[PDB]
């Protein structure tokens, strides 16, 4: 059916229909315009009116001008046609290479998972990063607070799993552009090119890229996130892959919810949010889990408005997250790559009645070990390393060695270091750590756990040097 | 023997003080973002019963 | 006929309820019978919502308003550079009308992801703690914020300033087009603001476009996407521009105004749910153009006042979010002597190293590390009797480079004379010179390399880098010249 | 054109007229009143009825009560013949000496001077105030501001100014009491008669007196600042003179607007202020201003409520100005007077190249040492003062020394501070804060520089002190 | 009715704070939106205009008087908030009392650095402006150099001087209730510390002292008290009189 | 049911602060005037009549009961805050967890200084 635009108040507009009314969250097509204007039916008015919320610009609408209900939210292409390429919030390529010639479409607005439908099971995913699978593994279809932003080494970890996962899981990976700067979407994409988690020549791209630009208006940066979400479904469901989501970030999407729901005249909340913070949150998040049929596994940068972690945004954030990864400047600049703090970094499955006893002892021993090491740092300033106990001695000795057989090359790096990506099975970083710990390795030098795969380079590192 | 027990002393003292510091900080921290939130609702919340009231 | 023409209403506080204009679009300019024009901002069932472009005075219950096939855009060219204009490109320095050949709308959707290439291009302020520490591209959004009377115009005014050097020569690449965006200032602030830059000779290449305080709300909300257009059109044909929004603050408190006044709803601070959207739509206009689009470049130098050191308040948040990076100033450092009151320690571009030339990324490297070294152990300055030697020089070390990024204002430096300035300190030179002469040695120094030693400046330009040469020569002129000074 | 009201709340009346409706801005007189009563239409509601403010008390008013459009804005008398008078807002005497006899009026509204009207000139007004001379020193012409949260010390501020510089003007000068108490009105009319700037026996009046106090209601108070203006205007222009406009209080018509708004119908912007409040202060303050015709020094007080320099009101008002002084609670506790933050006052013509070096790097070394001895106050207040080195400590003493001596006796102030009031020349205040930094007074006792007026009186007070 | 018949009156309203939510009560019910603190907008003219009345008539309308001290009740202590400072903003002048001060026997508890008066000696007769003429500006400054000597080491003479002063004149305005006290005799009492005969008494002895020589100058020299209250001066015959008096009296009560 | 047949129950709300966020959604989508945290003066109420319902009746009704425990998140340990105030205004005493003593691996992390049963102590064997 057809209606009229009767109103037309910035991103909202209000669309009159003489018979049977679109149904709230309804893709409605405005006609006669130069591009496409996709309106999100957010409301039922009464007098056979609905109040939309516009996913582009409002200037130019004229009242009784058509628009066309599509009888359903927001469809978008799905399948792995999507892979490297670069879709909007409406499922438009925008990245300048024709139509994305998908046989499926699917719409972006879905309940999550029945309860029957839920794994009752807690695994690892297995990343194949040292720090990561040791100290603060990814819980299969988990959420995953990424701390940081840039100088880290941010995209070439997000890039590292999308690598990792492809190649260890036969899962893809979607990547969800939140409030994205054109600029930096630019040059990740090409940054993708180049690390080849993209492909332009052949069917080989790991990644499909969903952007919701900053310039766009609220109701698109509200449900990029969900259109991302959609992409990742078809392959949890329909191929019954571990697929990998990255929301980016997550801050943006509550903070687009509390821009719409300010526009639709609701009441702010506290600390001005969204009355609907915790659902419009929950609806999203729980869509993201481990059915009977796969998983979808969440990495999700996180901002911390005010560096108050009180905020209603990280605190209904943190309600759903399994996992940090805390990317840290200092760890960056000790050479330490990936730049993951290791006690800074922790995991909600860090629990020896989940990974194991075996997996728990050694990755707290490696907590401990580092602990205690930051405990004797200030007596190095004032008594020297010659001074310690052969306890003492043998802590820092073998804390140093962790610190460094924490690092890991990366496939992904390829390029710009030369040396070759190591993607490291988890019983071999258990055992790797498990050995240092022992004392296997006190005769070895430092410098040969530096950028090392498993504990055997570290050996054959030794040996080089002569 | 002054000179040994001083410097111990100063050195945990210090060591207390900076410590106790540490604390406070926390603390005025934490009531200066309680007080942040309280203010941000409250100016949000008299412009919406001054807006309503029309 | 109330498709083409309406009826007022109502008319108050700038904003006119019109019966009528079935056939307005959203956004459209439309007339008033006095010649007042509005724009169409709210589309109503019974009425439409008409910002007002003037004084209420004129408007009546019952005036006319005209549809007159009106688009809102400004004139563009070069037609503009040395005029000082308003809010709609009318001429408002008394110089005559603008003889411009072209036009643009203000409202355009920013280039999307496919036409730009990476930030590569040094956009050099001058000013040597901008240059070094807070490098800014061609194409980059880099934020000026801090509280009121910090220094955050002379940041812009001396960008503007220092274009001059590459403007009068002969390398078209490194040509820039300015412009100055005044919002909700007072015209005698503006009128000392283009006196400055005539007298500088900036102005033969700079636009100001200026909404001032008692303009109309409506074209403070304007005028910023109007000097953006301007500088679209040096983007868009293989030219560079930087534009300076001076303030946003400002432009998101008048279209606050508007917003209330219409009755849309208020959230944090009152504002609307697209005061973002206002300002991220303005901001992304500024893009580094691929070579298949002619290789131009639009800068932004948002500024945004804070109250307080507010950097979490609602419009700072916004901009600071939008923006590539921020250069934070603060009252504190200015009145300790710090001038320019840059907190190099907050301050962030994230497209860095990418923006600075060889020499100077040498240099700028080895000064921010030893000043992060130096913030580490600053409390401990005033308070070190017995300190060891490495944390005494680490001290001695921050506080003569900290000396070294002092700058005065008006007289912005070449980049080779920055890096031959940031050398003496980051070598040691300095190390041993009392704190207090260091502007002093500094300003004695330069005027003799510059006067004496024009090929060794030459030489740091060209190179690309500090040769071996450059090297030697630098040594035994700062040695000898050092002991002169202590003489 | 007749009208009749058809409501009443407070200072907001509405009224229906059945033919011609008075544009926005006209003056309405209302019938039936013992004293004139003024409506200044705000806004055209529909169905021929506008939304008025009142510029006096709306008690006695009646449904149907007549009203007649004047055609007009308040327009009020300008000339020569408003100097040595007291004018309220429209324009009425209340000295009760009579009509005021002008050959012409003036609308209260006007548009502001062009950009093109602007003058770039700023020469220094030196007021013999150490601590605004040395740090933040005003311009002839300028724009000045005196902000302070309540009774901290704008209006002893302003009537020294008034004292130090309009007494021996060459000019006329023009006083807008504006929301502030009709007591101060009274003290400084029969003061100015006092001093002879105002004659009630010939015509050597150099002053004109504008008043719409806090015993006024918010019509009056909103716009009495305008009247006051428009009178300065016409000296500015049609006699191209030199102007000296002193107001106190330029907040109250911030606050004035305020008061009313809700009634006109607004949402409030933050902090329950009305959203026009930078727009209504924008085309106001830009009327206040020099021009290529004539030049206007002019001094206003800015109050800041709760002491909180962001709020709305003093926070868009210092965008306005070429000089601020920041007056200072915490400052005027300790008994600073006058409470002057010397790192929060600010000068447009605080250069060397306009004030010469000396001047500005006396300025910076004050200010400089000021801020280091604040930031090392909260730290040696909990680690003690015998952990200083024996130069910081030395820069504690002198900062604190400092601080005594940008505190000044008022002339203005006698009945505050048992001290007679003293007056300091440009380069006594340089020398002696020039001195003090370079360490020849390091042996005098801090309390021999507080409160007096050059540097030899500190040095005298010493004296004095040993016994 | 007394300001307008040659008559002077005296009007407390205890309390400003109450009325204002009473106002804002009717304010509300009356449908007037909300400003700041749910106040109406016009809180501050709701007040502006009472204590505007409170006036001194000129001696062609009477020359009577109304003199008004409104009340204002703080929270937690904190008089630089919206509403008290609307008030301060109306006043010629605010006593500030603090619980700080009350419970560390301060009473009246008097801040005396964040009190004034916008009136001043004008409002003093000649005497009491001759012991208090320099007073407050210098207990302001007393109270900072306390704060700031706090860890007592090395002070010079200047500075001891100014602490020993402050710390006494500090117990000399400390009052009980129910007994105000006549000018002059407030006088004689201010005069012995401000003119330093009670810099060497120590500080816990000064109320002792003061009441002992209120009740001797009372009963032995109404005469000279006399004087004072009548002339509205210490005369150099009074100050002369006065010196001996508490000189003499002091090292009687210090034997 | 149990409660009122002579047996007894145990039940857990997991979590009421959840439950406040979700009524708080509710009341300001329905414009009621926002209050301390934006919550809506009815929201004690919304706890107290639910924990009211938790009882133990005597002989003469059966002899059954109903136990509840319910469960508050706090903010950085804000006990202070509305809603937890709220409840511990309700309930007959808490068990109070600490970041601080869990993060240290005492666990359960309760604060014994922190916590109370006010009625408990009757119902506890003599053995213990
Ligand atoms: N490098 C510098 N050295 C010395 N003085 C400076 C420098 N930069 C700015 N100033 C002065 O500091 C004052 C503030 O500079 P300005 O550029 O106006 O800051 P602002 O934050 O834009 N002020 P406002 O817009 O009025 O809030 C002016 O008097 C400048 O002349
Ligand atoms: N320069 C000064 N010297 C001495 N006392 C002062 C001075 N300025 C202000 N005061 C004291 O502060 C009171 C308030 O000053 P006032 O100018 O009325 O403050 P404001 O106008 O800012 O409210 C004065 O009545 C006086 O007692
Ligand atoms: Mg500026
Ligand atoms: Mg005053």
């Amino acid at each position: 059916t057809t209606g009229r635009i009767v109103a037309v108040i910035g991103a909202v507009v209000d669309v009159q229909f003489d018979e049977g009314l679109p149904p709230i969250l309804n893709a409605l097509e405005v006609q006669g315009r130069e591009t496409r204007l996709v309106l999100e039916v957010a409301q039922h008015l009464g007098e056979s009116t609905v109040r939309t919320i516009a996913m582009d610009g409002t200037e130019g609408l004229v009242r009784g001008q058509k628009v066309l209900d599509s009888g359903a939210p927001i469809r978008i292409p799905v399948g792995p046609e999507t892979l490297g390429r670069i879709m909007n919030v409406i499922g438009e390529p925008i990245d300048e290479r024709g139509p994305i010639k998908t046989k499926q479409f699917a719409a972006i607005h879905a309940e999550a998972p029945e309860f029957v439908e839920m794994s009752v099971e807690q695994e690892i995913l297995v990343t194949g990063i040292k720090v990561v699978d040791l100290l603060a593994p990814y819980a299969k279809g988990g959420k995953i607070g990424l701390f940081g932003g840039a100088g880290v080494g941010k995209t070439v970890l997000i890039m590292e799993l999308i690598n990792n996962v492809a190649k260890a899981h036969g899962g893809y990976s979607v990547f969800a552009g939140v409030g994205e700067r054109t600029r930096e979407g630019n040059d990740l994409y090409h940054e993708m090119i180049e690390s080849g988690v993209i492909n332009l020549k052949d069917a080989t791209s790991k990644v499909a890229l969903v952007y919701g630009q900053m310039n766009e208006p609220p109701g698109a940066r509200a449900r990029v996130a969900l259109t991302g979400l959609t992409v990742a479904e078809y392959f949890r469901d329909q191929e019954g892959q571990d697929v990998l989501l990255f929301i980016d970030n997550i801050f943006r999407f509550t903070q687009a919810g509390s821009e719409v729901s300010a526009l639709l005249g609701r009441i702010p909340s506290a600390v001005g949010y969204q009355p609907t913070l915790a659902t419009d949150m929950g609806t999203m998040q729980e869509r993201i889990t481990t059915t009977k049929k796969g998983s979808i596994t969440s990495v999700q940068a996180i901002y911390v408005p005010a560096d108050d972690l009180t905020d209603p945004a990280p605190a209904t954030t943190f309600a759903h997250l399994d996992a940090t990864t805390v990317l840290s400047r200092a760890i960056a600049e000790l050479g330490i790559y990936p730049a993951v703090d290791p006690l800074d970094s922790t995991s909600r499955i860090m629990d020896p009645n989940i990974v194991g006893s075996e997996h728990y002892d050694v990755a707290r021993g490696v907590q401990k070990i580092l602990q205690d090491y930051k405990s004797l740092q200030d007596i190095i300033a004032i008594l020297g390393m010659d001074e310690l106990s052969e306890e003492d001695k043998l802590t820092v000795s073998r804390a140093r060695k962790i610190q460094r057989f924490l690092s890991q090359p990366f496939q992904v790096a390829e390029v710009f270091t030369g040396h070759l990506g190591k993607l490291v099975p988890l019983k071999e970083t258990i055992k790797g750590f498990q050995q240092i710990l022992a004392g296997e390795y006190d005769h070895l030098p430092e410098q040969a756990f530096y950028m090392v795969g498993p504990i055997e380079e570290a050996v054959a590192k030794a040996d080089k040097l002569a | 023997e002054s000179t040994t027990s001083e410097q111990s002393a100063r050195m945990t003292a210090m060591d207390n003080a900076s410590k106790n510091a540490s604390e406070m900080i926390d603390k005025l921290t934490l009531t200066f973002n309680r007080t942040r939130q309280a203010v941000i609702t409250k100016e949000l919340i008299e412009i919406i019963s001054g807006a309503a009231a029309l | 006929d109330l498709e083409e023409t309406g009826r007022v209403l109502s008319i108050g506080d700038g904003i006119a309820r019109v019966h009528g204009l079935r056939n307005v679009q959203a956004e459209e300019m439309v007339e008033f019978s006095s010649g007042l024009k509005g724009m169409s901002l709210n589309l109503e069932p019974d009425n439409v919502g008409v910002v007002v472009f003037g004084n209420d005075k004129l408007i009546k219950e019952g005036d006319i308003v005209k549809r007159t096939g009106a688009i809102v855009d400004v004139p563009v060219g070069e037609e503009l550079l040395g005029r000082v204009v308003d809010a709609l490109g009318n001429a408002i320095d008394g110089k005559g009308p603008i003889g411009s050949k072209a036009r643009r709308r203000v409202g355009l959707k920013a280039p999307g992801i496919i036409p730009r290439i990476s930030v590569r291009e040094p956009m050099q302020t001058g000013i040597k703690a901008v240059d070094s520490l807070v490098p800014i591209g061609r194409g980059q959004r880099e934020l000026i914020i801090g509280d009121r009377q910090t220094g955050k115009t002379s940041i812009a005014i001396d960008t503007i300033i220092n274009q001059k050097r590459f403007n009068d020569g002969t390398d078209e690449k490194k040509k820039l087009y300015c412009i100055y965006v005044a919002i909700g200032q007072k015209r005698s602030t503006v009128a000392q603001l283009v006196k400055r830059l005539t007298d500088a000779d900036a102005m033969k290449y700079t636009i100001v476009v200026s909404a001032t305080a008692s303009d109309a709300a409506p074209l403070q909300y304007l005028a910023p996407y109007s000097g953006c257009s301007m500088g679209e059109y040096f983007r868009d044909n293989g030219k560079h521009a930087l534009i300076i929004y001076d303030d946003l603050s400002k432009q998101a408190v008048a279209y606050r105004q508007m917003s209330l006044l219409l009755r849309r709803p208020p959230g944090r601070e009152a504002y609307p749910g697209d005061v973002f959207y206002l300002h991220s739509r303005l901001l992304e206009r500024a893009a580094k153009m691929n070579d298949a689009f002619g290789g131009g470049s639009l800068t932004a130098l948002p500024v945004i006042e804070t109250q307080a050191g507010d950097v979490s308040a609602y419009i700072p948040t916004n901009v600071i979010s939008i923006t590539d990076g921020q250069i934070f100033l603060e009252t504190e450092l200015f009145y300790k002597g710090i001038r320019p009151a840059i907190n190099v320690g907050l301050s962030v571009s994230r497209v860095g190293s990418a923006a600075q030339t060889r020499a100077m990324k040498q240099v700028a490297g080895t000064m921010k590390l030893e000043l992060a070294q130096y913030r580490e152990v600053a409390a401990f300055a005033q308070f070190g009797s017995d300190l060891d030697a490495a944390t005494q020089q680490l001290l001695s070390r921050g506080v003569r480079l900290t000396e070294l990024l002092k700058q005065g204002q008006y007289s912005p430096m070449a980049i080779e004379e920055q890096v031959a300035v940031i050398y003496a300190g980051v070598r040691g030179y300095l190390d041993k010179l009392e704190p207090s002469k260091i502007t002093k040695f500094e300003n004695a120094f330069l005027s003799h390399v510059i006067s004496q030693h024009q090929a060794l400046l030459s030489k740091i330009r060209t190179d690309g880098k500090i040769s071996e040469e450059s090297d030697a020569k630098l040594k035994e002129i700062v040695t000898n010249f050092l002991a002169g000074f202590e003489a």
